[PDB]
RNA sequence: UAGCGGGCGUGGAUCCCUGGAUGUCCGAAUGGGGGAACCCGGCCGGCGGGAACGCCGGUCACCGCGCUUUUUGCGCGGGGGGAACCUGGGGAACUGAAACAUCUCAGUACCCAGAGGAGAGGAAAGAGAAAUCGACUCCCUGAGUAGCGGCGAGCGAAAGGGGACCAGCCUAAACCGUCCGGCUUGUCCGGGCGGGGUCGUGGGGCCCUCGGCAACCGAAUCCCCAGCCUAGCCGAAGCUGUUGGGAAGCAGCGCCAGAGAGGGUGAAAGCCCCGUAGGCGAAAGGUGGGGGGAUAGGUGAGGGUACCCGAGUACCCCGUGGUUCGUGGAGCCAUGGGGGAAUCUGGGCGGACCACCGCCUAAGGCUAAGUACUCCGGGUGACCGAUAGCGCACCAGUACCGUGAGGGAAAGGUGAAAAGAACCCCGGGAGGGGAGUGAAAUAGAGCCUGAAACCGUGGGCUUACAAGCAGUCACGGCCCCGCAAGGGGUUGUGGCGUGCCUAUUGAAGCAUGAGCCGGCGACUCACGGUCGUGGGCGAGCUUAAGCCGUUGAGGCGGAGGCGUAGGGAAACCGAG
């Protein structure tokens, strides 16, 4: 409830600070945590393997989970703010240049 | 909170235009018998009294 | 009484007193406020008590 | 709340709001028992072959009230809980009086009963001096006045005035109709129901004359609506460089603003994110007189007669309570005991009592608002910031203590991110050393900062012929910082030297207190005085509750208070 913020899966841009500038389609979102995955923040994680099971488990690099407001949706140009503009059916969020 | 004038006081004792303060003379409702009749035309009168008298005041004050 | 008089007049022996009427800038509106103000010597730079 | 292992969602899940469903057992606990959460049944019906057994559904406590032809039953209600607030029935002592007994604390603490979002009170048998006011409650004032008081300690009103709110009603009785019972037929004896009636300009009943009313009032009862509440939604404006682990900083230029409240984002962001200003929203439930409609109700004037107008009541006496009133000259209100009326040419009251003059209608009941509180929700702090702040920031009324009532703690912090240290090495492990992550690991996991007591390793000076509140003054040596005139550390000798606090005539005192360190720890606030002081005003000065306005804004409000006259116990007089 209200968690609502901005972007989901699909493509936005980190201005957050080690990966200032890079962009990348958001591929999870976590709302609780209110932070979302892209494919920067990769980070060594030389832990052995991760569950119980199985042998080597990698020391996967995997990508780490940033503020969600340290990204920032993106269409036809640069980032660009969200702007909610409703058709004559329902509703579709407009960017503040273009359209979604 | 608000003090409470002393009832004993004002029932006594009247406080003078100035400030002073004023009472009757003592012994003069039974003391006597025969004792001269100077005595009781002197304990007739009323006087002032000194530091009591600035203690008194303080007893009451809305009055 | 005095106070809010002295304070007036303290305000107004130092020539920082304007009285004015001539608001073309009604409707609220902050940036054409800020046009009226332009155009009459308040450019900001002062703390103005708009009363 | 990650892990193992499986699923769901734009045919729109999770989630939020509304209504409904299911809700073992105990608990008012209600079939009965009982050591609460367990045990055992009656009746009707169902299941298992189902008689014996078991399970399942329904039902069965008690009290009050109304019926029920009585019986048996049927219906409505009650029971318990609630932070504080409220009313009532009972009701202490410490303490104060510098002892103490009247008195005080106090009708307070507490026990009990009851009511509700409030409770209480409430339409004058009032107030009390004006031939005046006109239910009740609450605030200001009157007022620390009147007065009470071992006239001690101390207690302490009311009228009136300024405000909040604003509302007024229903009965009993005469009298008429009806039903049931009764006798000794009467506008009769009793009982239930309906009509009638409701008050101090005294009213009503019953009679005679006039509207034989349209009308005019009108709810505190209903019904509709606005509005509000229980989820939500829209919401303006920024980019480049730069240092940095990380920009929100810095530099350049730019924009929004009914929005420059606040929070977050790796540091300090109006324009990044949630928001803010300003707007919009309910199928459903709750609220709803603010607006609208309806009903229930409700109303005139003379004349006549003497029918009615609340009984063990009024009234008096005895014993008491309440009030400012402590037996006082002691009324008034209330009532345990005794005597005991009248129905308006009647009764109560205006502080014993009597006359006069006035006020008011007892012995039946109901009534919203203004007021109190804060379990609960929100907002805000010249409120705390983990020994503070609620006892509890944390899995706390817990752990633990007590038979029990009851007592009652401590305990918050890695980092921006877990990236929480693979792998190698010593070790049984713990724990380390490499490596690796990070801005930082002296952020490494009870991990931010990390003070002191306390423990230890290294180094400089120093000490085994010396008598000590442990220091201080001088000189001298060694070591060390400026090559350098200086200064720091140390202590050899010499001079001098009775800890700190408290309490006392007097303490090093063999008088008191302290193991040491850290943190907590004590002259406050309210009201009323008195003096001083800084100001405003000045024979004047000032408002109180409250109202209007704001949302850290102020103004209105003269009721009232102090002063302009004192003296006297007072009547009274007055610069005397
Ligand atoms: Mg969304
Ligand atoms: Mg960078
Ligand atoms: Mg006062
Ligand atoms: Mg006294
Ligand atoms: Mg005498
Ligand atoms: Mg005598
Ligand atoms: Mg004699
Ligand atoms: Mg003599
Ligand atoms: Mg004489
Ligand atoms: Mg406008
Ligand atoms: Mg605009
Ligand atoms: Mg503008
Ligand atoms: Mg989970
Ligand atoms: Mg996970
Ligand atoms: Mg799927
Ligand atoms: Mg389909
Ligand atoms: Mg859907
Ligand atoms: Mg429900
Ligand atoms: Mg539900
Ligand atoms: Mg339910
Ligand atoms: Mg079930
Ligand atoms: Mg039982
Ligand atoms: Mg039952
Ligand atoms: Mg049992
Ligand atoms: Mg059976
Ligand atoms: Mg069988
Ligand atoms: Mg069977
Ligand atoms: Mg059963
Ligand atoms: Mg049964
Ligand atoms: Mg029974
Ligand atoms: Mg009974
Ligand atoms: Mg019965
Ligand atoms: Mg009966
Ligand atoms: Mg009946
Ligand atoms: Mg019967
Ligand atoms: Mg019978
Ligand atoms: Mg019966
Ligand atoms: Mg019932
Ligand atoms: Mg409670
Ligand atoms: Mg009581
Ligand atoms: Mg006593
Ligand atoms: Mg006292
Ligand atoms: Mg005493
Ligand atoms: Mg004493
Ligand atoms: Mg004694
Ligand atoms: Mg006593
Ligand atoms: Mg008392
Ligand atoms: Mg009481
Ligand atoms: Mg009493
Ligand atoms: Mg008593
Ligand atoms: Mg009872
Ligand atoms: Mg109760
Ligand atoms: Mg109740
Ligand atoms: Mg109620
Ligand atoms: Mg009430
Ligand atoms: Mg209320
Ligand atoms: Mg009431
Ligand atoms: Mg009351
Ligand atoms: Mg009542
Ligand atoms: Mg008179
Ligand atoms: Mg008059
Ligand atoms: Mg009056
Ligand atoms: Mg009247
Ligand atoms: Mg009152
Ligand atoms: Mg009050
Ligand atoms: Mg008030
Ligand atoms: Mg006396
Ligand atoms: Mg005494
Ligand atoms: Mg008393
Ligand atoms: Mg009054
Ligand atoms: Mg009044
Ligand atoms: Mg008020
Ligand atoms: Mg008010
Ligand atoms: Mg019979
Ligand atoms: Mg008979
Ligand atoms: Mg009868
Ligand atoms: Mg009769
Ligand atoms: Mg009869
Ligand atoms: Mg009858
Ligand atoms: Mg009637
Ligand atoms: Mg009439
Ligand atoms: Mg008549
Ligand atoms: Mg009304
Ligand atoms: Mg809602
Ligand atoms: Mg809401
Ligand atoms: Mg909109
Ligand atoms: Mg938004
Ligand atoms: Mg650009
Ligand atoms: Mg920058
Ligand atoms: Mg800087
Ligand atoms: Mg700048
Ligand atoms: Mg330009
Ligand atoms: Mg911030
Ligand atoms: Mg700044
Ligand atoms: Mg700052
Ligand atoms: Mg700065
Ligand atoms: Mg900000
Ligand atoms: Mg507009
Ligand atoms: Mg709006
Ligand atoms: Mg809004
Ligand atoms: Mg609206
Ligand atoms: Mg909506
Ligand atoms: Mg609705
Ligand atoms: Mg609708
Ligand atoms: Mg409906
Ligand atoms: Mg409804
Ligand atoms: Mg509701
Ligand atoms: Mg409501
Ligand atoms: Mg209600
Ligand atoms: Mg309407
Ligand atoms: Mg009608
Ligand atoms: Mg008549
Ligand atoms: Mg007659
Ligand atoms: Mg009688
Ligand atoms: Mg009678
Ligand atoms: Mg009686
Ligand atoms: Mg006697
Ligand atoms: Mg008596
Ligand atoms: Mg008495
Ligand atoms: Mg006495
Ligand atoms: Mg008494
Ligand atoms: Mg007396
Ligand atoms: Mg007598
Ligand atoms: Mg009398
Ligand atoms: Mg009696
Ligand atoms: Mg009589
Ligand atoms: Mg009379
Ligand atoms: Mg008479
Ligand atoms: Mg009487
Ligand atoms: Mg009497
Ligand atoms: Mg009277
Ligand atoms: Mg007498
Ligand atoms: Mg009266
Ligand atoms: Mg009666
Ligand atoms: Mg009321
Ligand atoms: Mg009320
Ligand atoms: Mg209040
Ligand atoms: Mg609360
Ligand atoms: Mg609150
Ligand atoms: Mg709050
Ligand atoms: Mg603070
Ligand atoms: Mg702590
Ligand atoms: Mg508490
Ligand atoms: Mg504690
Ligand atoms: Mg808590
Ligand atoms: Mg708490
Ligand atoms: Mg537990
Ligand atoms: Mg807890
Ligand atoms: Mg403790
Ligand atoms: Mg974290
Ligand atoms: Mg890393
Ligand atoms: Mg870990
Ligand atoms: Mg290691
Ligand atoms: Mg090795
Ligand atoms: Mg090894
Ligand atoms: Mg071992
Ligand atoms: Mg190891
Ligand atoms: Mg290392
Ligand atoms: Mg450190
Ligand atoms: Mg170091
Ligand atoms: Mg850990
Ligand atoms: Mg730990
Ligand atoms: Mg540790
Ligand atoms: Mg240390
Ligand atoms: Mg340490
Ligand atoms: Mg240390
Ligand atoms: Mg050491
Ligand atoms: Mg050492
Ligand atoms: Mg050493
Ligand atoms: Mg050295
Ligand atoms: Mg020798
Ligand atoms: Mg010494
Ligand atoms: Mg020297
Ligand atoms: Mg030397
Ligand atoms: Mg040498
Ligand atoms: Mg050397
Ligand atoms: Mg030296
Ligand atoms: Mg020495
Ligand atoms: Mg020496
Ligand atoms: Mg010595
Ligand atoms: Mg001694
Ligand atoms: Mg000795
Ligand atoms: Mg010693
Ligand atoms: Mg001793
Ligand atoms: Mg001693
Ligand atoms: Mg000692
Ligand atoms: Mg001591
Ligand atoms: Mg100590
Ligand atoms: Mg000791
Ligand atoms: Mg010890
Ligand atoms: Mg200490
Ligand atoms: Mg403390
Ligand atoms: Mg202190
Ligand atoms: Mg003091
Ligand atoms: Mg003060
Ligand atoms: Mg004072
Ligand atoms: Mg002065
Ligand atoms: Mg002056
Ligand atoms: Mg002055
Ligand atoms: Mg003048
Ligand atoms: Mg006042
Ligand atoms: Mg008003
Ligand atoms: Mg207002
Ligand atoms: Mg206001
Ligand atoms: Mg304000
Ligand atoms: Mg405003
Ligand atoms: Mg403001
Ligand atoms: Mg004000
Ligand atoms: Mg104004
Ligand atoms: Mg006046
Ligand atoms: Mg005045
Ligand atoms: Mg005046
Ligand atoms: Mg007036
Ligand atoms: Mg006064
Ligand atoms: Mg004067
Ligand atoms: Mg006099
Ligand atoms: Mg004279
Ligand atoms: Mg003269």
């Amino acid at each position: 409830r209200v968690k609502m913020h901005v972007k989901k899966g699909d493509t936005v841009l980190v201005a957050s600070g080690k990966y200032k500038g890079r962009v990348g389609k958001v591929k999870e979102v976590l709302p609780k945590k209110y932070a979302v995955i892209v494919e920067g923040v990769n980070i060594v994680k030389k832990a052995v393997r991760v569950s119980p099971k199985y042998p080597q488990g990698g020391f996967i690099e995997k990508e780490a989970p940033l503020h969600a407001s340290k990204v920032r949706p993106i269409c036809p140009a640069c980032g660009k703010p969200t702007r909610v503009r409703k058709k004559f059916l329902e509703n579709g969020k407009k960017i503040r240049v273009c359209a979604k | 909170p608000k003090m409470k004038t002393h009832k004993g006081a004002k029932k006594r004792v009247k406080i003078t235009a100035s400030g002073k303060v004023v009472a009757m003379k003592t012994g003069k409702r039974h003391l006597n018998w025969q004792k001269s009749g100077k005595e009781i035309r002197q304990k007739g009168r009323k006087f002032v009294l000194a530091k009591p008298e600035a203690e008194r005041i303080k007893l009451l004050l809305p009055y | 009484k005095k106070g809010l008089a002295m304070a007036v007049a303290d305000r107004a022996r130092e020539g920082k007193l304007l009285l004015v009427e001539a608001f073309a800038g009604v409707n609220g509106k902050t940036k054409e406020f800020l046009a009226w103000a332009k155009e009459a010597g308040l450019d900001g730079s002062e703390s103005v008590l708009l009363v």
